[PDB]
RNA sequence: GCCCGGAUAGCUCAGUCGGUAGAGCAGCGUGUCCUUGGUUCGAUUCCGAGUCCGGGCACCA
């Protein structure tokens, strides 16, 4: 039974295999995009069946390994979860698990991974979290193990900056083109320094204040600071902007090609202005030099770590070492790296020393026990280390097994390392070509030279006896960058001369290509005696004998040889001698334990050493309480704290919320949920502070379940603190609040993690849940995958590419949702059945006809269908006791869209105060920007309510202002929203007058005798006590839960409840009737219990009706009394009868709700005193 | 004058390292080799492409600030024919400098050597060179065992040359290769 | 053997239980010697301890080793016991023999894995008393790590229902004693003293009917086949009929002669480290495990409900819960036998840490009874412990 | 008691870089590979434990 239940909330509320799926195939489309993701990456992803999982090897990318683990995962657990919903607890667990698996291998993953999978990754952590939840019960019982927030109706809210910041920047600067230039500029600064959350590019404010201050701007100084922005701002930033597409794996020039037109017409504008107020190509010569210099420079560091050998090396000497040792000499070791000879132990310390943060990251439990076991003297006694438990755990066992158990792992991670180095060449190395073809396009597709170029110098040679590793490492990035440019140069003259010999075996038609091949080794022909030939050959290609020229082939080449060949000698020793410096560096340090350190930067470490607790405690302490002290009227505030300065922290989570005023509950579940807030918060600090030195911190999946469960809390309570902070008095505090947790939007496991109600018969809800147990609509189906595969079928002249295919299943898969909740009348479905015949009929013949005809026939079809949906509609909400037009637009709507799509792929106050505020602004213009200061007037007062009455008082006074076009329309108006103020701050517990103050205040700033405003206001104020001592709420609720016999019939319904519990006691039964008639729902459903007879379904329709009529009062007392789940489990008469035990089992509850409703009168009355005491003293007072 | 210009450019250029090219040999004003000199009354030397921008600042001499205009200064050639030769003997001494490194940087690679390499040997000291120091017309020494060696015989050598330390210097790049070798040989 | 095994002081099982390497060999020959000097003893040796040519090759102690002593007024049997964790269930045998333990704990280490491990083991085979010897104090001069390990391994004698703040405490070296340093023997024999006054004489039930877990099994050549331990309950004679009970078939046998320590008994008596010879049964037999009964009094059991506590990550227990179907190893007094689990209704996965009154069902059938407590082991380290509730069959 | 090695269809076996079990016989195989756990994105495969089977050591109340 708990199984089903279980089985049917994967299914159909949670929905897990299809977010699995919608996951991963979302993903997998987005990194095989080819528009977005370069073909290298791409073709990583590529496999022969859709059926075979990705096959992770040593020689891929280590972002490629941990995204074919992820997809991986995600295929896995949608196959068990299918599994699951073809049929359990076991497997949906090991499911859960493998997906929290990935999960962690994000966390431990970089930037880059990490902001390439959030995306498509939060969609499920919510329902990872409630799949968890529900797992969790199917354990013993823990009281007090969570205690954390009840999750009510979570399952209801379960759900190209980059690109375009910089053209957008650009762009507004190119708008940047007396005084009309001292305002525009600061706008600039406010609208783009203050954006954040893209700047990956560790210098971005540094750039566009530079811009700015240059912007503002004999003509030496203009030039000079032209020149620079365009060498050494500019370039910084395309350089920057191809590392974050590189190392992201995007397509060459995905968003540095939009940044780069943009920046070029911002240029060339700025260099016409200069030229008219008294060159400016931003790709001239130098510009290309300087982002070739760092495109090879990324190279070579690139190439250099792909090439290394030396920590491979290591670690296999390290394992093969620790592998040496047999069962005899392993025991001789006690099985302890530390009993160990002192030279083993040095020379394991010496190998360990090059291999260390690969094998921290992946264990580091094992590095500080190898790192103990080595370094320590065996002199010194473990219990003067004061070891924790489960260090001594980790100590106790055999260490060269531990050791050893790492090598497979630590041996791949170095090689997938090495790996992701060379792809990363590779993606330079295209990045390169392709900004090589755009440089080309940009200019003219034609290439200029100069005969003014500085000769090329090979570096000179310097063997500094000792210096620090990066010296060396610099010297050899130098040469490295040297022997490229050689190597350009020497194919740049390989190609022209295979074109001179091609192409004529100097007055020449095509010079541009021998123009682009000569400017590739121009400083190299200019470094040997050949100036005059240079200067020769220049102006003869640019303006006009190439038969002697061939004579200095030989001699260009055999220089290019000889130069290469001493460049990598040069580089070779200078690699010697790096590592000699770096042996040198690894003796001089001493060996210390590196998991912590690595382990506080994953993903939640980052997040914990934010210590986002501490001042969740301190606003909670120390600003929140007090604003409520100050602003509550004392009434309300008694409730809050006992004290009467200080909450009530001895009860803060309260759990009744139904013997309180609104107001008053309200209050309380604010406190809770900054309760579990800031407990949440500190929980996720502490599981993720590593800052102790005599602990170990193991890497497992299995802690993932508890930080997503921690991060559920703590989304689902600041959701309600934003659901409770849209109320006109409380906006301040909780916007306070959300600010300090600004700091957990933009974390990728994290992130919004949430969303940031129809009326229907109870009989249709019940029998429509009791469907969902139980799971036209297969005819329908089997129609729609008609028309589907007929689409799919069409081999015609008109060829469909199968991404429109991949949209018309989508499109038909939405169409199958939509109307998969609709019942059709009699004949409704034969009519609607032979529209999508006809439908799939044209769509099988879309070739045999002209488009003009096919257009006219999907058009009529689409219009049938349409009307066809729209009366199954209408039926249905007559039917299910629905609301008339509100199923049928949305229904109609989908069909709409639907077939828009088939087509497309086959070849309210705030108006109010908006107007006011619009009215206000145009009545002194018109009688002498505007949509800016008419914005921020209605933002700062969103939330006024301004009743129906007070509308027609608007109106009349906009009328008047219209047709008069003095401060009697804005006395109108600001005693309008003074009497909202008051409707507000009566609604709430708010003190009188706060703020209704504030809104005052606001009110006339923007509008930039008092007698009478506050007479009218006193007399709004008696009006409202009046009619709240009119009010009878808390009666009419008693009267409709139990009309005036409850004490009678329980007193006469007592002795036949203990009856209940022999051929002649059926007798009375039969008579209870005419003594005990039943007049309440309450008493109705207490004979209906005495029944007993719940077999019949007349009773169980009866059941059904009695709660209808009980629901919104048994809301009140518990969340579980819903419409939605509630009904689904009512399945047996067991259940039945169990239903109706619960809620006969809740009378008291139902007596502590009425006498609520009446406190709730009482204190509300007893603000209106406070209120009007108030304001008669303020009246008296002003005079 | 022009003869004497010429006469003592030639002797500064002989005693002088051929790798130290004159400061007066190249123009000072562009501080390039001599392609388009031009000339003086008295007799410099300067280049035509930088006389027309020196005489527009001062219509005068550059050095002897004499007031000269731009039609005496004429292209003066004369100054060119040594020039050549000078260049020539340079490339030709450089012609032996690059070998005397190309095969020095295969010596500095050899392993397991019989003797020290001929090239690491001072002749006049039969020993590892600690720093080279390159002659006029291309052979190495010793620095110091090639001081101490002239201070013994009155700065004569081999066939009794005028030959002294100021005119002679260090060989850089063999002194980096020698770095190089002894590094290599130190790793045993 | 030779002798006859005059009875003249009440005797006690006792053995020495730690982690691995903290010395408990070595007080085991610490205390033989040194009792050998002051009284009459025997003075075994270290070789003649760890003599498998096994022990001497690997250096560990990997099968119990039995010895005696006597002081004043009690002999003892002293069961050394391994401290290695892959030899656990040898050292959970011997501590199904042991009337009190003398927990080894070295005070160049503190309470290790292995103490803990022991101590909760030992109180499920049934130690009811435990004196702790500070062992490896005269390489440690500092007092205030002395005082840390004595209240570290006094909380973990609470944390399993031993009286940690009664427990003695012993700072001694086995090594100097051994040696023959006079102020390290002083401290050995005030822990005989506390052996005398500490552990108390047990109640001995040499009326119930005759019962026996056998520890070990040998093939006495010329004379038959030898199965020891101690007698849990009743009293064995030579010439009387037991049967074997167990994980096989029972069998029927006489006892032919009855041993204590390599002398001639005239009987066994309940509580004593005894060995019987029995008549006509091959060393193939039997097994560990068995039980010696009087005939038709014990029935072995399959299915029995018992509640069981999970230990938790941070106690050596299971890190993951387990579901139906899970195949522990289950540890009785002498006994070990794989089993299957049948959670309670309503529970599919029980976490670590967790409470459960599960039914457990035996591959094989064995002598068990209601409130015996049991061990659960599995993949090399104790998962929980529990206790029989209820026989069901 | 401590090692070592096996267990894959009804029978004989191949499956080793860890990617959904196949060759013959028998009459087109839900054979998750003895079972149970662990590690892993993923286990017939790697680690551990246990159940049978075998053949090497041990001890000897
Ligand atoms: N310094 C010092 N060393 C000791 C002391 N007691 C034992 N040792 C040494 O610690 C080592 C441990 O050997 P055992 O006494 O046999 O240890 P064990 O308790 O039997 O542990 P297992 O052999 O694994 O069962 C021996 O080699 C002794 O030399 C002591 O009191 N002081
Ligand atoms: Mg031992």
């Amino acid at each position: 039974r708990t199984i089903e239940t279980y089985i049917i909330y994967l299914k159909e509320d949670l929905k897990i295999a299809d977010t699995c799926k919608t996951i991963k195939d979302g993903l997998l489309k987005s990194i095989t995009d080819k528009t977005h993701f370069s073909e290298e990456l791409a073709t990583y992803f590529e496999r022969d069946n859709p059926n075979a999982p990705f096959k992770v090897n040593t020689t891929d990318p280590t972002q490629v390994a941990v995204l074919k683990k992820l997809l991986n995962a995600l295929e896995n657990a949608e196959k068990s979860f299918r599994a699951i919903e073809n049929i359990a607890v076991m497997v949906s667990y090991k499911a859960v698990h493998e997906i929290y698996a990935a999960l962690q291998l994000i966390n431990h993953s970089n930037s880059d991974i990490q902001d390439i999978v959030g995306p498509h990754i939060q969609k499920l952590l919510p329902q990872m979290a409630l799949a968890s939840k529900a797992l969790g019960n199917f354990a013993p019982e823990h009281p007090e193990e969570s205690a954390g927030a009840v999750l009510a109706g979570v399952v209801n809210m379960l759900p190209s900056n980059l690109i375009f910041e910089l053209p957008h920047y650009f762009e507004e600067l190119q708008k940047l083109i007396m005084i009309k230039k001292a305002n525009e500029t600061k706008y600039y600064f406010e609208q783009l320094s203050s954006k954040s959350g893209l700047l990956a590019i560790p210098s971005y404010l540094s750039i566009v204040k530079r811009l700015i201050a240059h912007s503002t701007d004999a003509y030496l100084d203009a030039v000079a600071k032209l020149e620079d922005i365009k060498h050494n701002i500019l370039p910084q930033l395309i350089s920057e902007l191809e590392m974050v597409e590189e190392s992201m794996g995007l397509k060459p020039g995905l968003l540095t090609d939009p940044a780069l037109e943009q920046m070029n017409k911002y240029y060339t504008q700025l260099a016409e202005q200069v030229d008219n107020i008294a060159l400016g190509v931003l790709m001239d010569d130098v510009f290309i030099q300087k982002r070739r210099s760092n495109q090879e420079s990324r190279l070579n560091e690139a190439r250099l770590s792909s090439e290394d050998k030396s920590v491979l090396a290591a670690a296999n000497r390290f394992f093969d070492k620790i592998g040496s040792y047999n069962s005899i000499h392993k025991a001789w070791s006690k099985w302890s790296l530390a009993n160990i000879s002192q030279s083993e132990k040095d020379a394991l310390i010496k190998e360990y020393k090059q291999f260390q943060p690969h094998f921290a990251a992946l264990y580091p439990d094992i590095d500080k026990l190898v790192v103990d076991a080595l370094t320590q003297p065996t002199g010194s006694n473990i219990v003067s280390r004061l070891y924790s438990s489960d260090y001594k755990q980790l100590w106790s066992s055999d260490h060269f097994k531990q050791v050893l158990s790492c090598k497979d792992s630590v041996l791949s991670s170095i090689q997938q390392s090495l790996a992701q180095s060379e792809f990363k060449a590779k993606l330079i190395e295209k990045t390169m070509s392709h900004s090589e073809e755009t440089a080309y396009s940009m200019n003219n597709k034609t290439t200029n030279l100069t005969t003014r170029v500085q000769p090329f110098e090979p570096l000179k040679f310097t063997l500094e006896d000792d210096k620090p590793v990066e010296y060396y490492h610099k010297r050899v990035i130098a040469a490295s960058n040297q022997i490229l440019e050689l190597e350009r140069a020497q194919k740049g003259v390989a190609e022209f001369f295979n074109y001179i010999q091609k192409k004529y075996p100097l007055d020449e038609s095509d010079k541009e290509f021998l123009r682009k091949a000569y400017k590739t080794f121009q400083p190299q022909l200019l470094a040997l005696k050949h100036d005059d030939i240079n200067t020769r050959l220049v102006s003869s290609l640019t303006s006009s004998r190439l038969t002697d020229l061939v004579s200095l082939k030989s001699g260009i080449n055999d220089y290019l040889n000889e130069k290469i060949s001493d460049l990598n000698q040069d580089k070779t020793t200078l690699l010697d001698k790096e590592e000699e410096a770096r042996e040198e560096q690894y003796a001089k340090n001493p060996l210390v334990a590196k998991g912590a350190e690595l382990e506080k930067q994953t993903l939640f470490g980052q997040m914990s050493k934010l210590k986002l607790s501490k001042s969740v405690d301190d606003f909670f302490n120390k600003k929140f309480q007090t604003y409520l002290k100050d602003n509550l009227s004392p009434e309300v505030w008694k409730q809050l704290s006992s004290n009467g300065e200080t909450l009530d922290f001895d009860k803060i989570p309260y759990l009744e919320f139904h013997k309180d005023s609104p107001e008053v509950a309200m209050y309380k579940q604010l406190i809770n949920s900054m309760h579990y807030m800031k407990n949440g918060l500190e929980k996720l600090e502490s599981l993720n502070d590593y800052g102790d030195p005599n602990n170990i911190y193991h890497r497992t999946r299995f802690v993932m379940t508890t930080f997503n469960a921690l991060v559920m809390n703590i989304c689902f309570s600041k959701y309600y603190v934003m659901e409770a902070g849209n109320n006109p008095g409380l906006k301040a505090i909780v916007q306070e609040g959300l600010d300090l947790l600004k700091p957990l939007e933009g974390m990728p496991l994290i992130g919004d993690y949430l969303k940031t109600p129809p009326k229907q018969n109870i009989i249709t809800a019940w029998k429509k849940q009791q469907a969902v147990v139980e799971s036209d609509q297969q005819l329908i189906s089997e129609q729609l995958g008609k028309i589907q595969e007929a689409i799919d079928n069409f081999d015609g002249d008109l060829e469909v590419s199968d991404s429109a295919r991949e949209k018309i299943k989508t499109q038909i898969g939405e169409f199958a949702k939509g109307i998969s909740g609709l019942s059709f009348g009699p004949g409704s479905v034969k009519k609607i059945l032979a529209a999508l015949t006809k439908l799939e009929t044209q769509l099988s013949n879309l070739d045999k006809e002209s488009p003009e005809v096919t257009l006219g026939k999907l058009k009529d079809i689409h219009s049938e269908l349409n009307a066809q949906f729209r009366a199954a509609a209408e039926y249905t909400e007559y039917h299910s006791g629905q609301k008339f037009g509100s199923y049928s637009n949305n229904i109609s709507t989908i069909v709409s869209n639907f077939c828009n799509g088939l087509v497309s792929n086959l070849p309210k106050d705030t108006s109010y105060l908006q107007l006011i505020a619009e009215s206000l602004y145009q009545i002194p213009v018109k009688l002498n920007e505007i949509d800016a200061n008419v914005k921020a007037f209605v933002e700062g007062l969103n939330g006024l309510s301004f009743g129906p009455g007070s509308v027609k008082k608007i109106l009349s006074t906009a009328a008047k202002l219209q047709m008069q076009l003095l401060k009697e329309i804005q006395a109108e108006f600001g005693t309008i929203l003074m009497a909202a103020a008051d409707n507000a701050e009566f609604h709430l517990g708010l003190k009188p007058g706060t703020y209704s103050r504030t809104v005052s205040e606001r009110f006339e700033k923007f509008y930039s005798i008092d007698t009478t405003s506050t007479q009218k206001r006193l007399a709004r104020e008696m009006e409202r006590l009046e009619s709240v001592k009119e009010d009878t709420s808390a009666i009419d609720t008693k009267k409709s839960i139990f009309g005036t016999e409850h004490e009678q019939f329980s007193t006469l319904y007592q002795p036949y409840a203990s009856l209940r519990h022999l051929h002649a006691i059926d007798r009375v039964f039969e008579e209870r009737h005419k003594i005990n008639k039943p007049s309440s729902p309450f008493d109705k459903l207490r004979d209906l219990y005495l029944d007993g007879d719940f077999e019949k379904e007349e009773n169980k329709e009866q059941f059904l009706q009695l709660y209808a009529e009980l629901q919104p009062h048994l809301i009140k007392i518990n969340y579980q009394y819903d419409l939605a789940y509630f009904l689904r489990e009512l399945q047996t008469p067991e259940d039945f009868k169990a239903a109706t035990e619960r809620i006969i089992n809740d009378e008291s509850k139902l007596q502590e709700l009425i006498t609520g409703l009446d406190d709730t009168k009482r204190l509300k009355v007893k603000l209106c005193e406070e209120r009007i005491g108030y304001f008669i003293d303020l009246l008296k007072k002003q005079e | 004058h022009k003869s004497k210009y010429l006469r003592e450019a030639a002797l500064e250029a002989n005693l002088s390292h051929p790798e130290t090219t004159p400061t007066m040999l190249t123009c000072p004003i562009d501080s390039g080799f001599l392609k388009d000199p031009v000339i003086t009354p008295e007799g410099f030397v300067y280049n035509k492409s930088s006389i027309l921008k020196w005489l527009e600042t001062k219509k005068e001499d550059p050095q002897s600030r004499k007031p000269l205009t731009a039609k005496d200064l004429q292209p003066f050639p004369e100054l060119l024919i040594i020039v050549n030769r000078f260049v020539e003997t340079q490339t030709n001494y450089e012609k032996l400098k690059n070998r005397l490194v190309q095969n020095a940087r295969v010596a500095a690679r050899q392993k397991e050597y019989t003797e020290i390499p001929d090239i690491f040997l001072c002749p006049i000291s039969k020993t590892l060179i600690k720093t080279p120091v390159i002659t006029a017309q291309g052979k190495v020494y010793d620095q110091e065992a090639l001081s101490n060696f002239l201070i013994a015989t009155g700065n004569k050598d081999e066939t009794g040359k005028k030959l002294s330390i100021d005119d002679v210097v260090v060989f850089d790049e063999l002194y980096q290769q020698i770095k190089v070798y002894n590094f290599y040989r130190k790793r045993e | 053997s030779k002798e006859k095994f005059e009875r003249t002081k009440p005797h006690v099982n006792v053995g020495t239980i730690g982690h691995v390497d903290h010395g408990k060999t070595t007080l085991t020959a610490a205390i033989t010697t040194v009792l050998a000097k002051t009284y009459g003893g025997a003075a075994r040796a270290f070789d003649q301890i760890d003599n498998a040519p096994e022990e001497k090759a690997r250096g560990i102690t990997i099968n119990t080793s039995h010895v005696e002593y006597d002081t004043p007024t009690r002999h003892y049997a002293h069961v050394d016991c391994p401290g290695h964790a892959d030899y656990v269930k040898n050292m959970i045998t011997g501590a199904a023999q042991m009337d009190g333990a003398i927990l080894v704990v070295a005070a160049t280490d503190g309470p290790m894995p292995q103490t803990r491990e022991h101590i909760l083991l030992g109180r499920q085979v049934g130690v009811p008393y435990i004196i702790v010897f500070l062992n490896k104090c005269d390489m440690v001069d500092d007092e205030e790590l002395l005082e840390l390990v004595e209240m570290e391994v006094r909380e973990l004698l609470s944390q399993y229902d031993f009286p940690g703040d009664d427990t003695p405490i012993v700072r001694g070296s086995a090594l100097k004693a051994l040696e023959g340093d006079a102020e390290w023997e002083a401290k050995i024999l005030e822990l005989a003293g506390f052996l005398d006054s500490y552990i108390p004489e047990p109640e001995r039930a040499i009326d119930k009917p005759f019962l026996l877990p056998i520890e070990d099994v040998f093939s006495i050549s010329g004379r038959g086949t030898v199965v020891t331990g101690r007698v849990e309950r009743g009293i064995i004679k030579v010439g009387e009929e037991v049967e074997i009970v167990g994980i096989k078939e029972t069998q029927k046998s006489t006892c032919t002669g009855v041993e204590m320590f390599r002398k001639l008994l005239d009987e066994g008596r309940a509580g004593e480290n005894v060995g019987v010879l029995l008549r006509g049964i091959k060393r193939e037999e039997i097994e560990r495990g068995q039980v010696l009964a009087k005939p038709g009094t014990i029935k072995p059991h399959t299915k029995f409900e018992s509640e069981v506590y999970i230990l938790s990550k941070d106690e050596g227990g299971r890190h993951t819960p387990f579901f139906k179907g899970y195949r522990p190893q289950f540890y009785f007094r002498t006994t070990d036998v794989t089993g299957t689990i049948e959670l309670p209704e309503g529970v599919e996965m029980v976490m670590p840490g967790d409470n459960i009154k599960m039914v457990v069902t035996l591959i094989h059938p064995i002598a068990m009874d209601d409130g015996l407590r049991f061990a659960i082991r599995e993949g090399g380290r104790t998962v929980g412990a529990g206790v029989v509730a209820k026989v069901l069959s």
